[PDB]
């Protein structure tokens, strides 16, 4: 059980990254679609 | 206080000084003639480079040494290595069973990341 | 023997571990089902 | 690989469910000399080699076979007495002697079962904090995903 712990440290340190990483630039795409939704609200009051 | 090869409780323990560890002496100089080398750690070693009281209480019925006491020794050394062998081939077994189901494993998660990512994706297409 | 039973152990570890991603994975992939369906549906 | 043990609090049924899942992607895949012989060999049979069940039976008027068989019982009885002799010589002493020894064998061990327990305690402890350190940020993106998702309708 000692071996077994210390092994699933070492592949579970390195799992977190690569599952944060992977959100993180799944953030960033969603904050494009973010980004630009207001631009189109905004040029309503251009057209006013 | 034991041996670190056969399991023993040795009579005259001798340590080896490129890996401390303490061996009966007839079994780790056993070693060096067949491959010389520390048995644990694999390094170079010698006999030369080897660096050298207990009771047992003799039975109050100790015939018997000859016959019963002698039988039972090769008895159950024959019936442990055989069932420990028994044991090893187990372990091959379900080691196979293992790295299989593993690998199994492994095909669902590539293919579940696909599948995953390319649905939260149409979700942030679908707002377009 | 002992040298093998390290790599059963690590590896039904690991499994039933790596088996767990897949609860979490299953789940997120159904939810994002019922809410593409229902969102394009409407 | 990622799967939080001590963040996500995953029930008997997901493990039915997962294991099914690993089922069907199985269904898709699917140095001695003659004492080994011999010792092999009464393992396997279950048979011990018989041993000389002679010397406890006799019997007096034999004749030169039991004369010799006679003569054995002697000499064994007598290294019997002396060998029953240079125990009672000692006695329990030898015994105790002995005694002593095996509690210090067994103290031994139970040292390194705490050593083991230990080092098994910390590096779970360690896990610990990089669990709920993760299961924040999943958290933290999760609520982030969630507010997109509306956003990104309430915009158009």
């Amino acid at each position: 059980m000692c071996s077994t712990l210390c092994h699933h440290s070492l592949p579970a340190l390195i799992e977190g990254q690569r599952k944060y990483y992977a959100d993180y630039y799944a953030y960033r795409q969603e904050i494009r679609s973010l980004e630009g939704r207001r631009k189109r609200l905004q040029a309503m009051l251009n057209s006013s | 206080m034991l041996c670190a090869i056969s399991g023993k409780v040795p009579r005259r323990p001798v340590l080896s000084p490129k890996s401390r560890t303490i061996f009966e002496k007839s079994l780790l100089e056993q070693y060096v003639k067949d491959t010389g080398n520390d048995p644990i750690t694999n390094e170079p070693l010698s006999i030369e480079e080897i660096v050298e009281s207990a009771q047992q209480a003799s039975l109050t019925e100790s015939i018997p040494n000859l016959l019963t006491s002698l039988q039972n020794e090769w008895d159950a050394i024959m019936l442990e290595n055989f069932k420990l062998r028994s044991t090893l081939d187990s372990l091959t077994k379900k080691l196979s069973t293992v790295m299989y189901e593993r690998d199994a494993a492994k095909l669902v998660a590539a293919q579940l990341l696909m599948e995953k990512n390319e649905d939260s994706k149409d979700l942030p297409k679908s707002s377009q | 023997l002992d040298s093998l039973t390290k790599k059963l152990s690590t590896v039904m570890y690991e499994r039933d571990a790596a088996k767990l991603v897949a609860a979490q994975l299953l789940m997120e992939k159904n939810e994002d089902s019922k809410d593409l369906p229902k969102s394009s549906q409407q | 690989m990622d799967g939080l043990s001590f963040v996500d609090k995953i029930p008997d049924g997901y493990k039915n469910e997962i294991d099914q899942l690993v089922k069907k992607e199985f269904a898709n895949i699917k140095a001695d000399n003659s004492v080994s012989t011999l010792t092999n060999a009464l393992y396997t049979e279950y048979l011990k080699q018989r041993n000389n069940k002679k010397r406890r039976t006799p019997d007096f008027n034999d004749d030169d076979d039991t004369l010799f068989l006679e003569e054995y019982r002697r000499k064994y009885p007598r290294i019997d007495t002396s060998r029953y002799i240079p125990n009672e010589s000692s006695e329990v002493s030898l015994l105790g002697i002995v005694d002593s020894y095996l509690k210090h064998q067994e103290i031994v061990l139970d040292t390194l079962l705490p050593q083991t327990v230990s080092n098994q305690w910390r590096i779970n402890n360690d896990y610990i904090r990089q669990t709920c350190t993760i299961v924040e940020e999943m958290n933290i993106q999760q609520r982030k995903q969630i507010n997109d998702l509306e956003i990104y309708r309430k915009r158009l």
